[PDB]
């Protein structure tokens, strides 16, 4: 399986209540290992993962200096931003920003990624070269400016191909008896007559990691994605997730839908029926 | 401003059974801005120990978070979530349906 690095940062003004908020997140594929919220009492980059918990002094002295460098960043990024924009100092708004780093089977070098928004619109990203930058609005053109003369892609691509990788691998193998798993999915569909001429029929994947799942629903084979009424994927609280995907139907044409479940866990595409 | 409604799942994390200690989860997801008011509820109260996530987004910059408690299932106790955001004219109570 692919794995991933990532880190989310979200910072949010509120002019007269305070500086910024600061929230910073890691996660490795779908599983959470550290946080730091600048509202908290610590001050501390703290760990979420028991597998991190081992990490020597060196490691939370460092990330809470790079996070707490990066909430000042972005402190100062809220200001140019409004003035940019030409909004008003009053009004509350949030920066964003993800990166890291994927990898394969192989645990080499897949993909990189670095990334911002603001108010929650796409504001400057790396493309997938890792040399140049897509801006669509002028606010951020003038960012790709500076960070063109500044050479600013030339740093963040040496760490997403070099360090990103080392520490996703260092952290996947302290950790892989949850992050080298596969949970295949416990499957179901349940009945429900909404009335005397309809029913819900819904289609249940269970205890399943990772998180990537498909549900689909057919009719005599035909897809039903259109009427198909399909839930976020969601965390179970334990490390496995939850999916399901229901059609209302009308009574008594149960045998004509199947519902068709693709997961890693799944030696072969699982089809349920009505039978 | 863009703004973005919650979607809210409240849901257990195993099968329930009565008299059988669970848990409770609320997950919102897919909301903007980020302030956002998320509590459980038994039979209309605050349940006053929950527990969320860290504040997290998607790839396409909407925010969740888990909310969560234990709890015990019965014949007659009600759970539900309650949420309010910006995009919700009043706060949106969902309940708790176990036969889903
Ligand atoms: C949590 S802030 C530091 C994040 C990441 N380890 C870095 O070196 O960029
Ligand atoms: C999207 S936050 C980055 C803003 C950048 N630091 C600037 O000065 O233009
Ligand atoms: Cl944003």
């Amino acid at each position: 399986g692919s794995h991933s690095m990532r880190y989310f940062f979200t910072s949010v003004s509120r002019p007269g209540r305070g500086e910024p908020r600061f929230i910073a997140v890691g996660y490795v594929d779908d599983t959470q290992f550290v946080r730091f919220d600048s509202d908290a009492a610590s001050q501390r980059m703290e760990p979420r993962a028991p597998w991190i918990e081992q990490e020597g002094p060196e490691y939370w002295d460092g990330e809470t200096r790079k996070v707490k460098a990066h909430s000042q960043t972005h402190r100062v990024d809220l200001g140019t931003l409004r003035g940019c924009y030409n909004q008003s100092e009053a009004g509350s708004h949030t920066v964003q920003r993800m990166y890291g780093c994927d990898v394969g089977s192989d645990w080499r070098f897949l993909r990189g990624y670095h990334q911002y928004a603001y108010d929650g619109k796409d504001y400057i990203a790396l493309k997938e070269d890792l040399r140049s930058w897509t801006a669509a609005d002028m606010c951020a053109q003038t960012t790709k400016h500076k960070w063109e003369a500044a050479h600013v892609a030339e740093q963040l691509r040496a760490y997403l191909e070099g360090t990103c990788v080392e520490w996703l691998r260092r952290y996947l193998e302290n950790g892989k008896e949850t992050l080298q798993r596969t949970d295949a999915p416990k499957t179901h569909m349940t009945h429900h007559a909404v009335s005397d001429h309809e029913a819900t029929l819904r289609c249940w994947a269970l205890s399943f990691y990772p998180a990537e799942i498909t549900l689909t629903w057919q009719r005599d084979g035909e897809d039903q994605t259109q009427d198909t009424e399909l839930v976020e994927t969601r965390p179970a609280g334990d490390g496995t997730f939850q999916k399901w995907v229901a059609v209302v139907v009308p009574s008594g044409q149960e045998q004509r839908y199947t519902c068709h479940v693709q997961h890693e866990g799944l030696p072969k595409p699982l089809t349920l029926r009505w039978e | 401003m863009i703004q973005r409604t919650p979607k809210i799942q409240v849901y257990s994390r195993h099968p329930a059974e009565n008299g059988k200690s669970n848990f409770l989860n609320c997950y919102v997801s897919g909301f903007h801005p980020s302030d956002i008011e998320v509590d459980l509820l038994k039979n209309g109260e605050r349940i006053e120990k929950v527990e969320h996530s860290d504040l997290s987004f998607s790839k396409d910059w909407s925010f969740y978070l888990l909310y969560y408690t234990e709890f015990t299932p019965t014949e007659k106790d009600e759970y539900a979530c309650r949420v309010n955001h910006v995009t919700l004219s009043q706060p949106k109570i969902v309940k708790w349906d176990r036969d889903m």
